C-alpha cells in the first residue's frame, strides 16, 4: 500500500486542481507550450502548516502521472559534508534529466536553505548557490519539474522565489468544514463502523483540524472501541459485533489536541450581514468603501478610481466588530487572518515564529483576503509600528487586500496612520438597538428552548444603552439559573424552558459594562470628529 | 483504467 | 537478574495497565486489528522524573510478554557517531523484524532528538529520520513495539508526536502511600529485618520520594545497621544476629534526601471538604462550578453554558487558599499540580529548567489535573503575562483541565487575565469565623496530644483578626512551652500532654499577623465588585 490517487485527499481542491495542472500541463502537453512559445514553469513551492498533507499530495500527485519521481528528503542530505550533499544532489538532477518525464520532490527545502540572516554558514551558500545553478541549468526540452515543500515559507532564502526558480507558490491551510468531513470520509472507508454516527457533527465541532489530526482521532476511537470490548474477553461473535460508536468519537474529541491554532494562519469564515443587529448605514458605508470597487472595477477605471485598502474602527468594546469583518470578509468569498494581542506582541519582543511580513506574505499569496488586526494599539512599540506602515504602503494596486483595526483609543495610536495612502477611513460604532439587542438575543437562543414567544421586550426597553457583552452576560446567568434549577428539581427536564425569573435575576445581579462617564467621553469624541 | 494501470476490478483499481 | 515479572513493580498499576494493554493486543492479538481494519499503534512514549522506574517497567513488560528484548542507549549511540549510528539502528531493526515478537527500548531519547530552536544541532537530523522511515516502514504483521523514555516531555521534537510515531504518551509521577509503601514491601525481601517494622509510618512519611531513593535508603539502613554490629566484628552467630530497626530508617531519613519534589511534578492529593470549614456557600457555589459538568457533563452541553475554568482567589494571606484547591482536585478524583511565584520569577529571568508550557502540557497528558498558580502576583513580566495567556486560549474547555490562581492583590493583576474564556471568576476569601476558627483549632488539635478542657467560647471569641497562619502559630508556641517545661522537668515522661496553661500564655501573647486597615480596604473592595 504506497500508492495514492486524486481520490485520496479531500478538501483542497482549489490547489489539488492547481497542482494538477502545473505538473501535468508541463508533462503531459509540452507541445503547446512550445506552440505558443514561452518556457515551460519549472518551480512549484507547496508549504502549509505541519500535518496538512504536502508529502502525501506531493506523492499522490507523482504516482498518478505515472511520471518519474527522485525523491530527496531535507535534514537527510543537510547532514553531510559540503562534497557529499553536492554529490547526492548532482546526481538527483543528472537521474532526473537522464529519464524523462522526471518530478523532485525536494522536500523539507527550509533546512536545507534557510535565511542569511541569521544562519550564514558557508555550506548553506554554497548549497543553495549549487541548487541555484542546477535549476537554471535545465534544459527546456527536458520534462523535470522541482517540486519543494516547508512550513514556513518566509523562512527561506528570497533568491528561491525569483523567476526561473521556485516563483508559483502554493499555501494549504486548515481544511474547511466540508474539508474535514471529506477527511472523515476517505479515512474512515475500511473501519466497521455502526450504524449511528454523526460525521456531519463531527465536522462542526472539529474546528483547527488538519488531517494528520482526524486520522490521529479516528484511531484513538477505534482504540476506545477495542478497549471498551476487550471486557467481555476469540469469539466471532466479539469480531463482526466489533464496531465504532459515537460516543468513541466523542470521547477521542476530548482526548486530542489539535495544533494548527497555535500560530497565525489563514481561515475562511461564513459570517452574513443579517448576522449583525442592524445599523445598515454603516454597513452601506463599508460596502462602497471596500466591496463595490470590486464588483465595479470598471466604473472605477473608467472615472478614474482606486481602492481605499484601508479602514479603522473605534468605539466600546464587545459592539460586534470582529462580527462585522467576518462579514465582509465572507460576503468577498475570501480568507480572513486575523492577530490578537500577544500574536503581534511576541514579535516585537522577537520570540515568535512568525513575522509581521510573514502574515503580509501568506496574505498576498491567499489574495483576496482581509487582515484584522485587534487591540491595534496594543503596540502603539516603534519597530512594529514603522513595519506596519511600511507593509501598507506597499499597497497592491488591484489586488483586492484590505486590512481593518480594532482599538478603543484612536488618539494614542499613532497619528502616522491616518494619513493618505494609509487607514484614513475611519468608522466609529454607535450603541446597540433596542431591535439589534432583541435580534442579538434570538440568534444566540436559536438552540436553547425557552417559553413559546417569551416575552423578551420588557428586557429589551430595559437594557437602553447596554453594551453588547451585557446581552450575553445576562443570557449566561439565566441559563445558569435554569441549569441550577433543574438539577434541583432532579436530585429532589420537566421544566425545558424558562420563565422571566431567571431573567430578572440576572438583570438584579448584571451590570452595564460601559461607564456613563467613558460612554459620554467616547460619544463627544465622535461628535467633535464628525464637526 | 486507473493508476495507469491496464479480480479485473482489483487490477486495476 | 532478569525475567523480572510484574510482581518488581508497584505503585504504578495504571500505567502497567496501559503498557500492558498497548503492547500485548498488538503482538500476542493482532487479528483484532486486521478485523476493525486499522494499523496497530507503535509508537508508546513514557516518560517520568529520573529514577522511577521506567527502564524497570519496560524490561518487566517485554520479558512478561517473552518477545525479543532489544536495548538503544543514548550515550552509547552518542559516543560513536560517524557511520555506526545508521548502521546499528538498521541492524537492530532487521534483528527484531526477523525475530518478531520484539520490542526496540530508547533511552535518553532527547540526547537524539532534542527539541528544535536556535540551539539546535546537525547530526540528530539524520538519525532522527531514519529512525522514523524505519518505524514507518515496518509492515503491519510484523510484530514490533517502539518505546521510549525522556526525562522532560517536552524537550524533544514535537514531530516524533505525529500520527505514525511516538504518539501513545504515558506520564509517570511520584507513587503515593500506597506506592511507597508497596516499593518498600517488594525492595524489602531479604533483610533480617527486626521486628520493630513500620513500613506504614515510613510510607506516610516519606514524601516526594521516588523508587530510587527508596531503594538507596534501605542501603543507608543496612549500612548502618552493619556499622552499629561492627563492634561484635566471621563468626555465624554475628551474622543471625544481623537485622535492622526503625531507627536505622529514621537514621537513613536524616541522612537521605528527595531528588524529585523541587522540580514542577503531577502527584495525587486526598484532602477532603471535612478539613476546611466554613464559607459552606462558597464551596457550594465551587462545586456547582466544576464538578456539575464533571458529574453531568451530558446537560451542561446539551444547555449550551460554556465552562469558565478560570477561578481566581483573593484576600488576606493564610485564609486558606491551597487547602479549597486540594479539595477540588480530589473530588474530581485529578493529580493535582502547584506552581510557585519563585518558579514563575525564574522563568522571568529565563534561568529555570521548565518553562510554563511544559507545566500545562504537563497537566494535558496528565488530565484531568488541576493546576495552581501561586503568588500570581509576585510576577507584578508582561513576557510571562503573555506566555500564559495564549497558553491558556490554547487549552479548548473540552479537555478537563482546570485552573486556579492566588493572589492577595487584585489590583495589580493585569486586564488581559480577565477577559472572557479565561481566568475571569473571581472570589474573595474572608477570614474565617468563630465557628470556622473553632472547627479549624479542632482538627488541628487532633495530632497535638492536647488535655481535656478545651474552653471553646474562650479560645475562639479572642481570636477575632486571627487567620489559620496566626492560630497555627499560637499552637506551636503553646506545645514550644509543653515541651520546655517537659524537658526542664525530665532534668531536673509526667508531661505527655499540655495543660491550659501553655495556650493561655500563648494566646495573651499572640498578636494580629493581620492589620485592620488592610481588611477594611478588602471588604471595600469586595463591596464596589459587588456594586
Ligand atoms: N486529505 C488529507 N490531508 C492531510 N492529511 C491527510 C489527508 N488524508 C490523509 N492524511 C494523513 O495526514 C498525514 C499527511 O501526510 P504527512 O504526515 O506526510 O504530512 P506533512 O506534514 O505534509 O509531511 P512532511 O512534513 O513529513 O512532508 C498522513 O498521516 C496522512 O495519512
Ligand atoms: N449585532 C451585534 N451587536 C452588538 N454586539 C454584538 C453583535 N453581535 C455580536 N456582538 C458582540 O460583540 C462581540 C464581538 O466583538 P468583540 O470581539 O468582543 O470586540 P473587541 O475586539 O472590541 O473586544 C461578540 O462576541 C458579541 O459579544
Ligand atoms: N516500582 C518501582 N518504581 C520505581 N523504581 C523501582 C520500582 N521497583 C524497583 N525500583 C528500583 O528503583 C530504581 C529505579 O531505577 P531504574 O529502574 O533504572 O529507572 P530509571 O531508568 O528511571 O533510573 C532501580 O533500582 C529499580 O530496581
Ligand atoms: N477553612 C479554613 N480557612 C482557613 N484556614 C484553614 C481552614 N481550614 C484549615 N485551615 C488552616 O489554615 C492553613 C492555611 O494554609 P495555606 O492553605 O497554605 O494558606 P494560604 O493558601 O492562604 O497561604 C491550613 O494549612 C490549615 O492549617
Amino acid at each position: 500500500m504506497n500508492e495514492v490517487g486524486y481520490d485520496d485527499i479531500g478538501g483542497c481542491r482549489k490547489q489539488m486542481a492547481q497542482i494538477r495542472e502545473m505538473v501535468e500541463l508541463p508533462l503531459r502537453h509540452p507541445q503547446l507550450f512550445k506552440a505558443i512559445g514561452i518556457k515551460p514553469p519549472r518551480g512549484v513551492l507547496m508549504y502549509g502548516p505541519p500535518g496538512t498533507g504536502k508529502t502525501l499530495m506531493a506523492r499522490a500527485v507523482a504516482n498518478e502521472t505515472g511520471a518519474f519521481f527522485f525523491l530527496i528528503n531535507g535534514p537527510e542530505v543537510m547532514s553531510k559534508m559540503a562534497g557529499e550533499s553536492e554529490s547526492n544532489l548532482r546526481k538527483a538532477f543528472e537521474e532526473a534529466e537522464k529519464n524523462a518525464p522526471a518530478i523532485i520532490f525536494i522536500d523539507e527545502i527550509d533546512s536545507i536553505a534557510p535565511k542569511r540572516d541569521k544562519t550564514n554558514g558557508e555550506v548553506e551558500r554554497r548549497v543553495v548557490s549549487q541548487l541555484l545553478t542546477l535549476m537554471d541549468g535545465m534544459k527546456a526540452r527536458s520534462n523535470v519539474v522541482v517540486i519543494a515543500a516547508t512550513n514556513r515559507p518566509n523562512s527561506i532564502d528570497p533568491a528561491l522565489r525569483r523567476f526561473g526558480r521556485f516563483d508559483r507558490e502554493v499555501d494549504i491551510g486548515i481544511p474547511d468544514a466540508t474539508g474535514r468531513l471529506e477527511v472523515l470520509r476517505i479515512h474512515t472507508k475500511n473501519m466497521k463502523l455502526a450504524d449511528d454516527v454523526d460525521l456531519e457533527a463531527l465536522a462542526a465541532e472539529t474546528h483547527g483540524y488538519v488531517g494528520a489530526d482526524i486520522a490521529s482521532l479516528c484511531s484513538e476511537a477505534a482504540m476506545q472501541q477495542i478497549r471498551e470490548k476487550m471486557d467481555l474477553i476469540i469469539d466471532a461473535e466479539v469480531l463482526d459485533s466489533l464496531g465504532v460508536t459515537m460516543d468513541n468519537f466523542r470521547f477521542a474529541l476530548g482526548n486530542s489536541n489539535p495544533s494548527a491554532l497555535r500560530e497565525t494562519v489563514v481561515e475562511s469564515v461564513n459570517v452574513t450581514w443579517d448576522d449583525v443587529g442592524g445599523l445598515d448605514e454603516i454597513k452601506e458605508e463599508l460596502k462602497e468603501t471596500v466591496e463595490y470597487p470590486v464588483l465595479h472595477p470598471d466604473q472605477y477605471t473608467k472615472f478614474g478610481l482606486s481602492p481605499s485598502k484601508g479602514v479603522l474602527f473605534y468605539g466600546p468594546p464587545g459592539t460586534g466588530k470582529t462580527l462585522l469583518a467576518k462579514a465582509v470578509a465572507t460576503e468577498v468569498s475570501a480568507n480572513f487572518i486575523s492577530v490578537k494581542g500577544p500574536e503581534l506582541l511576541s514579535m516585537w519582543y522577537g520570540e515568535s515564529e512568525s513575522n509581521i511580513r510573514d502574515i503580509f506574505d501568506k496574505a498576498r499569496a491567499a489574495a483576496p483576503t482581509v487582515v484584522f488586526l485587534d487591540e491595534l494599539d496594543s503596540i502603539a512599540s516603534d519597530r512594529v509600528v514603522n513595519q506596519l506602515l511600511t507593509e501598507m504602503d506597499g499597497m497592491n494596486a488591484k489586488k483586492n487586500v484590505f486590512v481593518i483595526g480594532a482599538t478603543n483609543r484612536p488618539d494614542q495610536i499613532d497619528p502616522a496612520i491616518l494619513r493618505p495612502g494609509r487607514l484614513d477611513q475611519l468608522i466609529y460604532v454607535p450603541l446597540p438597538d433596542e431591535n439589534a439587542r432583541l435580534s442579538i438575543l434570538n440568534a444566540q437562543l436559536r438552540k436553547t428552548p425557552l417559553e413559546p414567544g417569551l416575552e423578551l421586550t420588557a428586557i429589551a426597553k430595559a437594557t437602553q444603552g447596554f453594551s453588547g457583552a451585557d446581552l450575553l452576560y445576562i443570557v449566561q446567568r439565566a441559563a445558569k439559573y435554569a441549569i441550577k434549577d433543574s438539577i434541583e428539581a432532579h436530585r429532589q427536564d420537566p421544566v425545558p424552558y424558562i420563565t422571566k425569573e431567571h431573567f430578572a435575576e440576572a438583570m438584579k445581579t448584571a451590570k452595564r459594562s460601559v461607564s456613563d462617564a467613558e460612554l459620554r467621553r467616547y460619544e463627544a469624541y465622535s461628535q467633535q470628529m464628525k464637526a | 483504467g486507473k493508476k495507469r494501470k491496464d479480480v479485473v476490478r482489483n487490477n486495476l483499481r
